[PDB]
RNA sequence: GGUGAAAUUCUUGGAUUUAUUGAAGACUAACUACUGCGAAAGCAUUUGCCAAGGACGUUUUCAUUAAUCAAGAACGAAAGUUAGGGGAUCGAAGAUGAUCAGAUACCGUCGUAGUCUUAACCAUAAACUAUGCCGACUAGGGAUCGGGUGGUGUUUUUUUAAUGACCCACUCGGCACCUUACGAGAAAUCAAAGUCUUUGGGUUCUGGGGGGAGUAUGGUCGCAAGGCUGAAACUUAAAGGAAUUG
């Protein structure tokens, strides 16, 4: 009835193309190639609303992690913690045809 | 030292249209005077009624229902529905060992805001070549038939309003809407929609009311 | 069908018997009486023949006011006592049925917890 | 008055603790099918009347 | 290194003032001093000035709350009846 | 000695059972233990039925019945005359009448 | 008597001797 | 200064006029800057906003509650208290809430009050351990600390005073009816001693 | 109200009883139980996240890694202590009515601590299966939980299908259980206390007349209450199992 978004996350970065924080995030969104946004849930309402204008403006999917920045760095694999990741080739998962 | 029976009153209440007996009652009240409104207190009563009462049958002799007032008029009274329930005589009668019990319940507003929890009653029972003795479950069994209820309940109480469901336990639909969604697994004897239970209520609406009211 | 119809809360403890009638619903009572209203000795408060003997008098006042016909709702003290009700609770109804008021719809209504707080008597109980 | 009269219907068992006291069903004399067992103190049979001040009480066990 | 066994910053006090309220201060005293987490930087850089006022030293953001710990019991139970009787109020 | 293999009641490899508490005197009782029955009773009496029905509305629609299930305490359980101490070889025979 | 009752009177005893000891330190 | 109970320096544009007008509230448990506040009967039930009480529900709580439409903000407003509302009458408009000390105050649904409970906790709980701390706390409110005892000082100072022994004579609760001079000691004591136990209002 | 009978107590401010609405904290009834899970203490509302675990299906995975254990360490009911929150009931202390020769006890009414939780401590109970852990065997017997095997079965209906659980048996790790007792033990009893004078299956602790005394003494842990360890002098001819008659 569900997967886990974690496993899924541990998935893309197995093997999908991607990229971590906020800077990268966004130079990977300007050139229009991430295809998906993952956004922590304590992130400022400022920076959140930013990475989602410039999804709708890409054409791009976001989704909204159901925890914090450590938790994120946690399970994509780090022991520091991260606001947002960027996937440009969803990897062996299909997240892309997921509720996502 | 004043016999207060002779200040009172009879008022004759009228129920809803979607049931058949709407004669149901006749409740006093002290005369209303200056500063004194018997109107203002009566508008707040609640009754309780049998099911079999309402419709005429003794079918339903078990379950019962709860009916709020709501307006008045000339010596006469409109109630609406305040909620549901299950008698205990039937309840301990239906609940008896040798078959595991389940019970799920949900919360929902309607199309419109009349926000009501609604429980689920399920027992275990045997299918006619059995031996053994306690016919009893597995709690995966029991989990997603707590899902299945849930699922079901909700999906029935979204898509209606209080008439609708009112118009479906009359008759009982919902019951053998879940035997019929339920009969892959097991038989589950003793299915029962038990209790509703009101949490919310909009802004009154006598239009509404008067609508659905308004016969004889 | 020209009854008109109240209900009637009856709650036996062991200690005594409250009849109680009303309107179809709980407000505007009708009657209320006890064992001890007719007896004043105390133990037979819960009298079956006081019971009958107050069940005679509610009936009298329904009539002397107009009412005909009845619902009965039944109880214990409950909650976390006994759960069963005295002697005195049948003889008033049945007291009730004699002085000529219709009936229908008994049923029980006694509170029952599921799994409430703790009860008296500490672990090891009133012992007579 | 209300005073009844009853006859006996059928003898039930010697109760109480000293055992005077008897149990006997009586049929109400005017209402056949009405009948009522109650209490009593002396030497019993069948077939005899009772001059009831209550018919409602309708006793049982006692010791 | 570890140069007492039990009364650490209460050794500020000596042998002054009394064990049980040596120890039910230093309670409070680790509490304070204690550098908690933020709720919106997640970091742990959430520390006391001025009794009751909490400050992140990264993301600036000040936050009420007691005066020797950030959340008072009463406080949390306070959010869960408020968002209680939110929900019940919107729904 | 052991006067009883159980000792008690059917606990047999659960370390802790709840209790309850008699209805008659509120003692203490592991449900393992603690006599168990339940009271099914029409409300009615056989002598005050025919009023009953004569005075009834809806006419033979129903009778309820009364459900209630009743723990006791052993010493409550005896002075009750409810349950007795048994022959030495008849204390096994785990059936009623 | 009984065990338990025993051992409270016992533990009242050892409070009551060590307080009269200790009053010479 | 002389307060638990941190303030909070709001700003509110002004309705009728291109400015602000700041103001003084009493942070409440969870307000923090960047913040934004919420006033009105419309305004949403979280915390920091405030709200009339006839605007919320029973059970709630708020600090800073107003004894009268208007005087902005009297009860409720010393740290880590709060009042809990318990009832409404609309008849009258009349609310019915719960003060800390345990009492039930019947007052204006259109009072006002913040959502919450104030901040500085249990600022009571740790001891001062010594006079230092004490008197830095009476130095930023006012001179009270230090106290001498009636006991201690003379008849011609105080009423209890007196002379060859530490002591008093007469009882130490005054009647209310009694005047200045006379009242040092225990008022109006329904009764006096070692008490238990625990409420205050039934 | 409350009792075996009464009393204390509450009641025109209308108790109790009635209806409605609410709040609080605790508890998770019945269904529902020789049944469940779990090193043990022990664990019942639901759902979700978190890890974890045994048992099994098991032509998979490595090669003797392992069994009990001093020292040493983790967990450890309730009560209890320190401090915050909580504080509905219940209720030692306590206050009160009765009774009684007396009742500071049982019965009754209220009620503090506590009962709840948080952060620390304690570290014991009839902490009882008063019975260690792993293997081989002794009769069956049938139930039953979790796991694994077949029905030209049942019903579920559609056109049978399908799963599906039920049953029929086939089957394993189970909590356990009935009659017998072959063996053991006076005996009660033991599917195991069986496997033994024909004395030895791996294996750790405690035990040796009763009391004095789990005291003294010291040491050690603890905020303390107290625990673990732990004697001797002196004294003394005994206490229990079963069953028989009363």
């Amino acid at each position: 009835s569900q997967e886990s978004i974690n496993q899924k996350l541990a998935l893309v970065i197995k093997s999908g193309k991607y990229t971590l924080g906020y800077k990268s995030t966004v130079k990977s969104l300007r050139q229009g190639k991430s295809k998906l946004i993952i956004i922590a849930a304590n992130t400022p309402v400022l920076r959140k609303s930013e990475l989602e204008y410039y999804a709708m403006l890409s054409k791009t999917k976001v989704y909204y992690f159901q925890g914090g920045n450590n938790e994120l760095g946690t399970a994509v694999g780090k022991l520091f913690r991260v606001g947002v990741v960027s996937i440009l080739e969803a990897g062996d998962s299909d997240i892309l045809t997921t509720l996502a | 030292v004043v016999d207060p029976f002779t200040r009172k009153e009879w008022f004759d209440i009228k129920a809803p249209s979607t049931f058949e007996n709407r004669n149901v009652g006749k409740t006093l009240v002290n005369k209303s005077t200056g500063l004194k409104s018997a109107s203002d207190a009566l508008k707040g009563r609640v009754v309780e009624v049998c099911l079999a009462d309402l419709q005429g049958s003794e079918d339903h002799s078990f379950r019962k229902i709860k009916l709020r007032v709501d307006e008045v008029q000339g010596k006469n009274l409109l109630t609406n529905f305040h909620g549901m329930d299950f008698t205990t005589d039937k309840l301990r009668s239906m609940v008896r060992k040798w078959q595991t019990l389940i019970e799920a319940n949900v919360t929902v507003k309607t199309s419109d805001d009349y926000v009501l929890r609604i429980f689920a009653i399920a027992f275990t029972r045997k299918q006619a070549n059995q031996v053994k003795r306690h016919s009893y479950a597995q709690s995966s069994h029991i989990r997603a038939i707590r899902k299945v209820i849930s699922e079901i309940l909700t999906k029935e109480v979204q898509g209606s309003t209080l008439a609708q469901l009112t118009s479906k336990l009359i008759p009982e639909v919902i019951n053998k809407e879940i035997e019929n969604a339920t009969k892959d697994i097991f038989p589950l004897q003793n299915i029962h929609v038990r209790k509703v239970k009101l949490l919310k209520q909009p802004k009154f609406d006598v239009g509404a009311l008067m609508a659905l009211h308004g016969e004889g | 069908n020209s009854q008109v119809f109240g209900v009637a809360r009856i709650y036996a403890s062991f200690n005594d018997t409250f009849v109680h009638v009303t309107d179809l619903s709980g407000k505007e009572t009708i009657a209320r009486v006890t064992g001890g209203m007719k007896v004043k000795a105390d133990r037979d408060e819960s009298s079956p023949y006081a019971a009958m003997l107050a069940a005679q008098d509610v009936a009298a006042k329904c009539k002397e006011v107009g009412i005909t016909a009845v619902h009965v709702k039944i109880r214990a003290t409950g909650g976390t006592r006994t759960k069963t009700p005295g002697p005195g609770g049948q003889a008033a109804l049945r007291a009730l049925a004699r002085s000529g008021l219709r009936i229908g719809r008994i049923e029980d209504v006694t509170p029952v917890p599921s799994d409430s707080t703790r009860k008296k008597g500490g672990r090891r109980g009133r012992r007579l | 008055t209300p005073v009844t009269l009853a006859k006996v219907i059928k003898v039930l068992g010697r109760t109480g603790s000293r055992g005077g006291v008897t149990q006997v069903r009586v049929e109400f004399l005017e209402d056949t099918s009405r009948t009522i067992v109650r209490n009593v103190k002396g030497p019993v049979r069948e077939n005899d009347i009772l001059v009831l001040m209550e018919s409602e009480r309708e006793a049982r066990r006692l010791r | 290194a570890k140069r007492t066994k039990k009364v650490g910053i209460t050794g500020k006090y000596g042998v002054r003032y009394g064990s049980s309220l040596r120890r039910q201060v230093k309670k409070l005293e680790i509490q304070q001093h204690a550098r908690y987490d933020c709720s919106f930087c997640g970091k742990k850089t959430v520390k006391r000035g001025a009794a009751g006022i909490w400050t992140c030293s990264c993301c600036k953001k000040t936050v009420a709350g007691g005066a020797y710990t950030v959340s008072t019991a009463a406080a949390a139970t306070v959010r869960s009846t408020i968002r209680r009787l939110r929900e019940m109020v919107e729904a | 000695p052991k006067k009883r293999a159980s000792n008690g009641r059917n606990k047999k490899g659960r370390g802790h059972v709840k209790p309850v508490r008699c209805v008659n005197c509120s003692k203490s009782i592991p449900k393992d233990k603690a006599i168990k029955r339940m009271a099914i009773r029409n409300i009615v009496e056989a002598a005050a039925v025919r009023d009953l029905s004569e005075a009834s509305v809806y006419p033979e629609y129903a009778l309820p019945k009364t459900y209630n299930k009743l723990h006791y305490c052993v010493s409550c359980a005896i002075h009750a005359r409810i349950v007795r101490v048994r022959s030495r070889e008849d204390r096994k025979n785990r059936a009623p009448p | 008597m009984r065990a338990k009752w025993r051992k409270k009177r016992t533990r009242r005893l050892k409070r009551k001797r060590r307080k009269v000891r200790a009053r010479s330190k | 200064s002389g307060r638990g109970a941190p303030l909070a320096k709001v700003v509110f544009r002004d309705p009728y006029k291109y400015r602000l007008r700041e103001e003084i509230f009493i942070a409440n448990e969870g307000v923090h800057t960047g913040q934004f506040i919420y006033a009105g009967k419309k305004a949403s039930l979280n915390v920091g906003n405030v709200l009339p009480l006839g605007s919320v529900p029973e059970g709630t709580i708020v600090s800073n509650v107003e004894e009268k439409p208007g005087d902005r903000g009297a009860l409720a407003r010393a740290s880590g208290n709060y009042v809990i509302i318990i009832g409404h009458n609309p008849d009258e408009n009349k609310t019915r809430v719960r003060l800390p000390s345990g009492a039930k105050k019947v007052i204006s649904s259109d009072a006002r009050g913040v959502i919450g409970v104030i901040a500085g906790g249990g600022r009571v709980d740790k001891p001062l351990l010594k006079a230092g701390r004490a008197f830095h706390k009476y130095r930023l409110k006012r001179n009270s600390w230090p106290k001498t005892r009636g006991v201690a000082m003379n008849p011609v100072d105080h009423p209890h005073g007196g002379g060859n022994h530490q002591h008093i004579g007469k009882a130490s609760t005054i009647s209310r009816g009694a005047v200045s001079g006379q009242k040092a000691g225990l008022i109006a004591a329904r009764r006096t001693g070692l008490l238990r136990g625990s409420q205050k209002t039934q």
